[PDB]
């Protein structure tokens, strides 16, 4: 499943690059742990391949999902809860998910709010680390370079 | 956990911040080590400490 | 402290560790201690001393 230079995606983190497949024994158990490496809090995250999945890394997307995601992107019709509170804490659970799906809805939403209304600070850094997050996995899904994905992301959204 | 302390150069030399009223220092980089027991894994940094 | 209120799966050591309260202790030792004294120089015996 995981080889070696492999530009995997990872909660909450976004995408890492894989760099060795670690030998590194536990109690005279060779697990085959994984170091990988992320670019923004450059650090280093060692995960048994086993419950690598239970964990959560997974595999960078494909087309399917950039269009997927742009649909939702895309998609019309959304509300949310009235008091803000409820808002706050469900796109937060959403952000803590880690889907692409989850995460390129809040953004969406997000960006539809503060286009309109002008937000709040924590509702401001709550869409920084998803916009930051998921410039990186399209970034990394397409492979068409960071400043280029913002560009195109920012196309996307005026629709 | 934590790890291995190290400097870097100092920020400023001895004259320059008797002159400017700055503190001579230099930085402390220590290596931290998150380790979650159930899961298992390893989040290691180097954090300006 | 924080090491239960943060979700699982989601932190680091960098939103672990919290270095305000460390580098007070060191501004508040070399600053207002009467150990922290002041350098007594009006000649080189006295500064050695």
């Amino acid at each position: 499943i995981f080889k070696v230079g492999d530009t995997v995606v990872y909660p909450h983190h976004g995408a890492a690059l894989v760099e060795a497949i670690e030998t590194r024994t536990i109690k005279g158990e060779q697990k085959e742990y994984l170091v990988l490496k992320v670019a923004q809090g450059d650090l280093t995250v060692r995960v048994p391949a086993e419950n690598a999945e239970y964990v959560g890394v997974r595999d960078v997307v494909g087309q399917e999902g950039l269009d997927k995601v742009f649909q939702v992107l895309r998609a019309p019709h959304t509300e949310e809860p009235t008091n803000w509170s409820r808002r706050y804490k469900a796109n937060l659970e959403k952000l803590a998910s880690g889907d692409v799906n989850k995460v390129a809805e809040v953004v969406r939403d997000l960006w539809r709010r503060d286009q309109e209304r002008g937000l709040s600070a924590g509702e401001k850094r709550m869409l920084a680390k998803a916009r930051q997050i998921l410039v990186g996995e399209l970034a990394l899904a397409e492979s068409t370079d960071d400043a280029k994905a913002e560009t195109i992301l920012d196309e996307v959204l005026a629709a | 956990s934590f790890s291995d302390p190290r400097f870097d150069d100092v920020k400023a030399p001895v004259d320059e911040c008797k002159d400017k009223d700055m503190t001579y220092a230099a930085p402390l980089f220590v290596t931290a080590e998150f380790i979650n027991n159930n899961t298992g894994e390893i989040k290691s940094q180097t954090v300006f400490m | 402290e924080r090491m239960t209120t943060q979700d699982v799966e989601a932190i680091t050591p960098q939103t672990l560790i919290n270095i305000r309260p460390v580098v007070a202790a060191i501004k508040e030792f070399f600053g207002t201690s009467q150990l922290s004294q002041f350098m007594d120089q009006n000649n080189p015996l006295s500064g050695l001393t």
